[PDB]
RNA sequence: CCGAGGGUAGGGCCCGUGACUGGGGCGAAGUCGUAACAAGGUAGCUGUACCGGAAGGUGCGGCUGGAU
RNA sequence: GCUAAUCCCCCAUGUGGACCCGCCCCUUGGGGUGUGUCCAAAGGGCUUUGCCCGCUUCCGGAUGGGCCCGCGUCCCAUCAGCUAGUUGGUGGGGUAAUGGCCCACCAAGGCGACGACGGGUAGCCGGUCUGAGAGGAUGGCCGGCCACAGGGGCACUGAGACACGGGCCCCACUCCUACGGGAGGCAGCAGUUAGGAAUCUUCCGCAAUGGGCGCAAGCCUGACGGAGCGACGCCGCUUGGAGGAAGAAGCCCUUCGGGGUGUAAACUCCUGAACCCGGGACGAAACCCCCGACGAGGGGACUGACGGUACCGGGGUAAUAGCGCCGGCCAACUCCGUGCCAGCAGCCGCGGUAAUACGGAGGGCGCGAGCGUUACCCGGAUUCACUGGGCGUAAAGGGCGUGUAGGCGGCCUGGGGCGUCCCAUGUGAAAGACCACGGCUCAACCGUGGGGGAGCGUGGGAUACGCUCAGGCUAGACGG
């Protein structure tokens, strides 16, 4: 009735929190920066922009993000920031 | 017909028809005797044909063959059955093997035995 | 190589997407005979340039929607309305193979 | 007229069989190539472009063996057999590894290739295949 | 990572094996990438022992990992001279 | 196994003596000899016509009876010939005879090869040194089939090779008495042997 | 939100079975006649129509695959 | 409530790598560069200022994959119309990645007699079986791919799973209990039961090959290596060999004289399966240990489930035969019994008092640890006919026109080169089959080498014929 497969089931059951954990807050900064670059608000768009990437390539170092979505989320992030600034200007700091 | 016909239309292979649907695609079929009797058959012979009526595991009840000379097949005689009519009996299409079940061999077969499920005699 | 394939646009009546049909010729694998077999592609066409009765080549290529995995290659001919007919006239037939 | 070969082909079985010296058939650069074969290999003494009421034709003069002995003194043929293979109804195309030996070497397929009308031996020869035309013995 | 190593072919108490490329994960007797040579354990024949000696360098240069018994069977034809 | 009963009613029904005793074959003792008809209730009742796959099949079974051969092992020798290149009349013949049963009876070694087949089968007779007790033996050219050393000192074998010693054999063979060895040179051009067989109609039986 | 499925309701196709009923095959040791085969004793066959215990008959038109 | 780390996190560092913008080369998102921003890490161990195994970010190899496209892949048209995420578009979501894969909006499209839609049946291939070939039939074992893991759905973990012996939920079923509550998923190996005409040992071993973890010793491996049962198949071998009567007994036939079984038996002699006795493997030389440098290289040793079995030697017994058939096809004939009965039978047909056709018997034919039956596949069946058939009367011309699609099409000249043909080259796995040779005493079985192929990609060529475009013609056709 046995086996280390337990193990491997209660492990992933902890891998899975350290996970969810970090991808809810690659989507609550992404969109915050959004948020404020629609409104831009340019500094702080950029500031937690920023913040984002950061914990984006975080990810990425394990499990979590294969890189080529780190890429991907990065790219699309950028995009929409600075596409929104378009809509009133001018990037306060980096960037770029 | 010509080879723009043959293309459009093709030839037809044709299907075989089964001469023994009762056996569902089996070399035998395990049955039990509802009905135990003689037949006539038809022009020109006469005689009195031993069949029985029997019901198999198939879900198919036919008439079978009674090879041999005498019997002890009854009501409830579990039987195995082969393929194979009798041509002047019309349809029956199927044998009883005897020598299984509880179709007993023949007494006093000596000749073609095998056939009939009688043993080797001392 | 991409594999590349010639024929008439029988319909322009998409946005950004023509309808091209390509024919082929085969011998009978039994009968012998040359015998023709067509097939209609949706071609990506990005420009709107293609009309109908285009003859045009069509290149396979990555996949652009469900069902489009061919873009526009180049044109060949034009006013191929010809074609075009023989194609509309064979579909109007099926209401006439009905019940 | 839906085959002009198999026209000539006919036109000549139809006339060896009733013992013709000559027969016309109307003319063409493809059919005379293929009596060009016919006379070489000795089917046919020859042809030659005639004329008749303005239209080009191609006179065939035939060939048979001796007069016989018994009832039926008619002569051995020298055309036995001639018949369409390809056609337009199939078009038939060997390749060269293909191509039929007739009659056990005694006697030819035409056939139609990129190097122009050949023999099966002369094919072989050249080491080309093509649309077989027809067998002749 | 991919291997080389013994398929045995042949028969009962009369092994013959392809000394062969393959992965890992293939089964012992399933599809190879590359056969380079032969062995016959019983030793019944005057080669019970070929080896492309040329190849198998390619793959070990490329990669692959012969098992133990395979590295000698590659020791014995020399392949490792150097 | 193979036939193993009464012998001469073979020879009988044939219609041939098949030499397949030895000894008793060539005296007046033979049963051909003396009832040189089929054997059995009706074998003086006059002979009707037989018929066409009635005369192969005893044209084969003839061939057959000779060499003791079962009738698979005569059928896979067959279809062997006819896989194999040439004309399979002689190829089969030729096959037939390096069966190693075949070729020590052919070098006298016995009188039988009813008795071939036992000496082999009991290890009394070697190729090239090797002991085989296989009466099917593919015998190639070069061999030396030779009988065994432990063997060479027996009544019946000495009996027997006492009676070889000037009787030629085969254009195929050659024979080493006292050294108790032959050797097999080629494989037998048809008229190297003179079986009172058609061997074509052995063909013809197995085509239908 | 989507969602295994569950529930309600209405449809389509297929299998089994059913009082009873329609003919069909066969059997053959019967009853009734004798429609076809001969000019088959009303030449036959025919599509259709009406009719008769039954083969069948008749009408209309057609065919010869009709004897003299 | 406490405590460790190759667990987790934080900053630092930036070869590099990621991302936005500009620019250059390219040409679908490929390669490089500039500015901006962002991301690394874990140490353990010994012979201890030097190794070994790990850790980190990047590049390229290799290998295994995902996705995409052309062509091929069964029966029913008594299934003829099907389609609203439907077909395309724009933007976004998602993924490793394209994509109606998912959503929002917009447009009105997409498919179908070249058979959509629907129903039925089937996992596909290498192959296999048959067949002269063409074809037909088939997909068991072995290899390749797919699919599934009680019936469904789902995602988590992860390079990789939507995971047979991992997780969650719903269903059906079964069991456990202390009656409160819990458990399970053999389509892994054996084994039980049901079903069935029918299909195996609850064996042995990790010695070999292979796989996982480990520096390594080594541990696990129902993969596998072997053993067990079953005549299921193929192959090999035995039940003996020689001699032995004008020829016993018995039995069968008879014209009562004899004929058969039958050299068959007896009997005589030679061999010697089984069985006894002794010895007894190949499969196993690596890993490790030695010196060298932990490499190249040379020596040390360990290890065998099968198995005390194969096999070698010595001794040694005459030692299982059965089954079908004998009217014709088809090889094998007489006597009795029976009397349209009992019965045989694949087709034609046998049996009604002289049955080579039923049953027994003698005899004979055919095969032989087999023989025969039933079932099914191809063959014979040119009886679906491409190879290779037909339609006045045998089955078969539409009741007749008109005409859509399609199929097919006169003479001459050129252009193109789609069909077609040729050369080169890639692919065409392994096994199987075919030819050679070789290893098990043969064979079967198995190994080494050889020969190719159709068919598809690529490159180059040819242009008779079919095609296509272009220009002429008048014999077809149409008109005056
Ligand atoms: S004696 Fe020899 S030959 Fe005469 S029959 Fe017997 S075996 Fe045949
Ligand atoms: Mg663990
Ligand atoms: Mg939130
Ligand atoms: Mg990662
Ligand atoms: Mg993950
Ligand atoms: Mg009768
Ligand atoms: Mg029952
Ligand atoms: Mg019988
Ligand atoms: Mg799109
Ligand atoms: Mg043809
Ligand atoms: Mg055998
Ligand atoms: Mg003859
Ligand atoms: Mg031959
Ligand atoms: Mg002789
Ligand atoms: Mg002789
Ligand atoms: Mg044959
Ligand atoms: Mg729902
Ligand atoms: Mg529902
Ligand atoms: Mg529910
Ligand atoms: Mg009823
Ligand atoms: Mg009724
Ligand atoms: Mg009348
Ligand atoms: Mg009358
Ligand atoms: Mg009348
Ligand atoms: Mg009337
Ligand atoms: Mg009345
Ligand atoms: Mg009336
Ligand atoms: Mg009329
Ligand atoms: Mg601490
Ligand atoms: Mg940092
Ligand atoms: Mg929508
Ligand atoms: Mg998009
Ligand atoms: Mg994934
Ligand atoms: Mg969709
Ligand atoms: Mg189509
Ligand atoms: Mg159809
Ligand atoms: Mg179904
Ligand atoms: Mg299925
Ligand atoms: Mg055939
Ligand atoms: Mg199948
Ligand atoms: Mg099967
Ligand atoms: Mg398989
Ligand atoms: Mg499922
Ligand atoms: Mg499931
Ligand atoms: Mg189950
Ligand atoms: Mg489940
Ligand atoms: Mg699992
Ligand atoms: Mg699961
Ligand atoms: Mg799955
Ligand atoms: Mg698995
Ligand atoms: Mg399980
Ligand atoms: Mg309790
Ligand atoms: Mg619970
Ligand atoms: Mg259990
Ligand atoms: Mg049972
Ligand atoms: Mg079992
Ligand atoms: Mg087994
Ligand atoms: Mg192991
Ligand atoms: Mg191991
Ligand atoms: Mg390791
Ligand atoms: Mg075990
Ligand atoms: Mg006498
Ligand atoms: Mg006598
Ligand atoms: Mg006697
Ligand atoms: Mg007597
Ligand atoms: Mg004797
Ligand atoms: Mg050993
Ligand atoms: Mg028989
Ligand atoms: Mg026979
Ligand atoms: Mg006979
Ligand atoms: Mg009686
Ligand atoms: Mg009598
Ligand atoms: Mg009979
Ligand atoms: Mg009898
Ligand atoms: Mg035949
Ligand atoms: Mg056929
Ligand atoms: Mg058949
Ligand atoms: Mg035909
Ligand atoms: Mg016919
Ligand atoms: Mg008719
Ligand atoms: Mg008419
Ligand atoms: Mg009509
Ligand atoms: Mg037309
Ligand atoms: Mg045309
Ligand atoms: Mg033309
Ligand atoms: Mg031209
Ligand atoms: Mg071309
Ligand atoms: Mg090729
Ligand atoms: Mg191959
Ligand atoms: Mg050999
Ligand atoms: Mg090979
Ligand atoms: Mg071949
Ligand atoms: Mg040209
Ligand atoms: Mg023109
Ligand atoms: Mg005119």
């Amino acid at each position: 009735r046995n086996l280390s497969a337990l193990k491997r089931h209660r492990q992933s059951l902890k891998r899975r929190l350290r996970n969810k954990a970090k991808k809810s807050a690659i989507k609550t900064l992404s969109k915050k920066a959004i948020q404020l670059a629609q409104e831009g608000k340019a500094e702080e768009a950029l500031k937690i922009m920023r913040k984002a990437e950061s914990l984006i390539d975080k990810a990425a170092k394990g499990s979590t993000l294969h890189k080529n979505a780190a890429a991907r989320r990065k790219s699309r992030l950028m995009r929409k920031v600075r596409q929104l600034l378009e809509a009133a200007g001018a990037p306060l700091i980096g960037g770029g | 017909p010509t080879i723009n016909q043959l293309v459009r239309k093709g030839r037809e292979k044709v299907r075989k028809k089964s001469k023994v649907p009762a056996l569902k695609g089996a070399p035998f079929r395990r049955g039990v005797c509802t009905v135990v009797r003689t037949v006539t058959p038809k022009k020109p012979n006469s005689a009195l044909r031993k069949v029985a009526k029997v019901r198999l595991t198939s879900g198919y009840e036919v008439t079978a063959y009674i090879p041999g000379e005498g019997h002890n097949l009854q009501e409830h005689s579990v039987v195995l059955i082969r393929g194979g009519r009798v041509k002047d009996l019309p349809g029956v299409r199927y044998h009883i093997v005897r020598g299984v079940y509880d179709a007993a061999g023949v007494k006093d077969r000596k000749k073609s035995r095998s056939k009939y499920g009688t043993k080797k005699p001392k | 190589p991409k594999k590349v394939l010639t024929g008439v646009v029988v319909s322009d009546k998409m946005q950004k997407t023509v309808t091209v049909l390509v024919e082929r010729q085969f011998p009978h694998p039994l009968y012998g005979k040359v015998i023709k077999r067509s097939k209609k592609y949706l071609a990506h066409d990005p420009e709107e340039k293609y009309k109908l009765g285009d003859v045009v080549e069509i290149i396979e290529s990555r996949p652009i929607s469900k069902r489009k995995r061919f873009r526009v290659l180049r044109l060949v001919e034009s006013g191929r309305m010809d074609l075009v007919e023989k194609y509309l006239i064979r579909r109007q037939n099926y209401e006439s193979l009905s019940k | 007229l839906t085959d002009p070969i198999a026209d000539m082909l006919t036109r000549i079985r139809n006339a060896t069989r009733v013992y013709k010296e000559s027969t016309d058939v109307p003319a063409s650069r493809f059919k005379e190539e293929i009596l060009r074969i016919l006379a070489r290999e000795g089917f046919i003494k020859g042809y030659e472009r005639v004329d008749v009421d303005g239209k080009p034709y191609l006179r065939v003069y035939l060939k048979y063996g001796p007069r016989r002995q018994g009832p039926d003194p008619r002569p051995e043929q020298v055309i036995h057999h001639i018949r369409r293979i390809s056609k337009p109804g199939r078009r038939v195309y060997v390749g060269v590894k293909e191509i039929p030996r007739v009659r056990r070497g005694l006697g030819i397929a035409i056939l139609s290739t990129s190097k122009g009308v050949l023999t099966d031996r002369e094919a072989r020869k050249l080491g080309v295949g093509g649309e077989l035309i027809c067998e002749v013995w | 990572m991919v291997k080389i190593r013994l398929a045995r072919f042949g028969s009962k108490h009369n092994p013959h094996y392809r000394i062969v490329v393959t992965d890992a994960r293939r089964k012992r007797d399933g599809k190879y990438i590359e056969k380079i040579g032969y062995y016959d354990p019983r030793k019944t024949t005057p080669d019970w022992l070929k080896v492309d000696v040329e190849r198998a360098r390619y793959w070990l240069s490329v990669g692959a990992q012969p098992t133990d018994t395979a590295r000698r069977l590659l020791r014995q034809a020399g392949v490792f001279r150097q | 196994g193979r036939y193993i009963g009464p012998v001469c009613r073979l020879c009988r029904r044939e219609g041939v003596k098949l030499y397949l005793k030895g000894e008793r074959c060539y005296s007046p003792k033979c049963a051909m000899e003396r009832r040189p008809y089929p054997p059995g209730q009706h074998g003086q009742k006059r002979a009707r016509r037989p018929s066409d796959y009635a005369v192969r099949l005893r044209e084969k079974q003839k061939l057959r009876r000779i060499y003791g051969i079962s009738e698979r092992q005569f059928r896979n020798l067959f279809e062997e010939a006819s896989k194999k290149k040439g004309v399979t009349g002689s190829v089969f013949l030729g096959l037939l005879e390096s069966r190693l049963d075949n070729v020590v009876y052919r070098l006298g070694f016995a009188v039988s090869r009813r008795q071939a087949r036992q000496l082999v089968r009991h290890g009394h007779i070697t190729v090239n040194g090797r002991r085989v007790d296989l009466p099917s033996y593919r015998v190639r050219p070069g061999d030396e089939i030779a009988v065994a050393e432990k063997s060479r000192n027996l009544e019946l074998i000495r009996q027997n090779l006492e009676a070889m010693k000037g009787r030629k054999v085969g254009p195929w063979l050659s024979l080493d008495v006292e050294g108790m060895k032959g050797k097999f040179l080629r494989l037998p051009d048809r008229e190297d042997l003179a079986l009172p067989v058609n061997e074509q109609l052995v063909i013809e039986f197995y085509s239908r």
